[PDB]
């Protein structure tokens, strides 16, 4: 509908958190369209014109003795002390997954299928998510969608398994994950049902 | 219990 | 590698003269300013109980990136963005039963300018009753991604689509959805 032309500023200020917070990167960057222009990185300890675009703000601001030295706090100032306000209910945040099973094509046996193990709900993100025949896993014929974020603090995947089930057959889908104690594990043997 | 959320500030450009 | 990463993003477009205040903790959403009421919201109501944000903090840093964008737009010799049309998945929140309470979610991903008009469709006829949204979300990249909340009873007889309109598109764009037997 609108054909005007856009402008864009866009400003990332990122903390980056290794081993609890014993390493703490500060990146202060600002964008203008996708382009980073200039950056304030800890490590580094002044600005850096990203783009010849951000030359005019770098040489500027790093003119500025209390702006270096309040970008040089925030790894303590702003980084760690909100590292701390959200700590109990971001990176302590536990949900567990839920299992289902199920083939996907509605197919009589000694005939391709993929059966889904559809795993939702969970956080965080890390799981894994192993399928047995019988008792034995396999890692061949395994399509994955991979982690799916949903957005409201919850991941999904889907793991299908290529089999040709015969009666005779149980499979099995074992989940694991942080918020579990032991893998839950979901059946579906091989029938008319 | 509470905690409060501090922003940083971008600085104006030359 | 990193832990975990915090990251508060802002943003302020022309002429459209709107903005964008966030926190994200590995790319989920804490909360973001709604600009218009003035106000923290939180994306689940729960983080609201353990702590709290002064809202107009993210109004001032707003004013400065908007000073700033004016700025940045001569230095450019008014050069404007180019347009990066949006991917859109369609997908539910659990698996399908009928008749059973679930949620169809629209991940709309990798898009710029963060401006989008996007409809649930339901049987090619709009629906808002009980939707949701989140507001624009940065990537590492530097576009963006968005995700929209339909809840529904599945169905034999519904269809369902996910409309998706932006500026980097000839045409709206419909991702389908069906009850799946």
């Amino acid at each position: 509908g609108d054909t005007r032309p856009r402008f864009l500023e866009q400003v990332k200020h990122e903390c980056h958190f290794f081993n609890g917070t014993e390493r703490v990167r500060f990146l202060d960057r600002y964008f203008y369209h996708q382009e980073e222009y200039v950056r304030f990185d800890s490590d580094v300890g002044e600005y850096r014109a990203v783009t010849e675009l951000g030359r005019p703000d770098a040489e500027y601001w790093n003119s500025q003795k209390d702006l270096l030295e309040q970008k040089r706090a925030a790894v303590d100032t702003y980084c760690r002390h909100n590292y701390g306000v959200g700590e109990s209910f971001t990176v302590q945040r536990r949900v567990y997954p839920e299992v289902t099973v199920y083939p996907a094509k509605t197919q009589p046996l000694q005939h391709h299928n993929l059966l889904v193990c559809s795993v939702n709900g969970f956080y965080p993100g890390s799981i894994e998510v192993r399928w047995f025949r019988n008792g034995q896993e396999e890692k061949t014929g395994v399509v994955s969608t991979g982690l799916i974020q949903n957005g409201d603090w919850t991941f999904q995947t889907l793991v299908m398994l290529e089999t040709v089930p015969r009666s005779g057959e149980v499979y099995t889908c074992q989940v694991e994950h942080p918020s579990l104690t032991s893998p839950l594990t979901v059946e579906w043997r091989a029938s008319s049902a | 219990s509470k905690g409060l959320f501090r922003a940083a500030v971008p600085s104006g450009a030359s | 590698k990193e832990e975990h990463v915090i990251i508060q993003a802002e943003f302020y477009l022309n002429p459209d003269q709107s903005g964008e205040f966030m926190f994200d903790f590995d790319g989920d959403e804490i909360f973001h300013v709604d600009m218009a009421k003035k106000e923290t919201v939180w994306r689940l109501e729960e983080f609201g109980r353990f702590a709290s944000f002064e809202a107009q903090g993210a109004l001032a840093n707003i004013a400065v990136d908007k000073a700033n964008l004016e700025i940045m737009t001569k230095r450019s010799n008014y050069t404007p963005i180019t347009n990066v049309p949006p991917e859109v998945t369609v997908l539910t929140n659990s698996p399908v039963e009928l008749r059973e309470p679930n949620v169809l979610i629209c991940f709309i991903d990798k898009f710029t300018p963060p401006v989008v008009n996007v409809t649930w469709l339901r049987n090619g006829k709009p629906v808002t009753t009980g939707v949701s949204e989140t507001v624009f979300l940065p990537r590492e990249d530097h576009l963006f991604r968005k995700f929209h909340y339909l809840p529904f009873l599945p169905s034999t007889e519904d269809v369902y689509d996910c409309r998706v309109e932006h500026w980097g598109l000839d045409e709206p764009l419909l991702k389908h959805w069906e009850f799946d037997s």
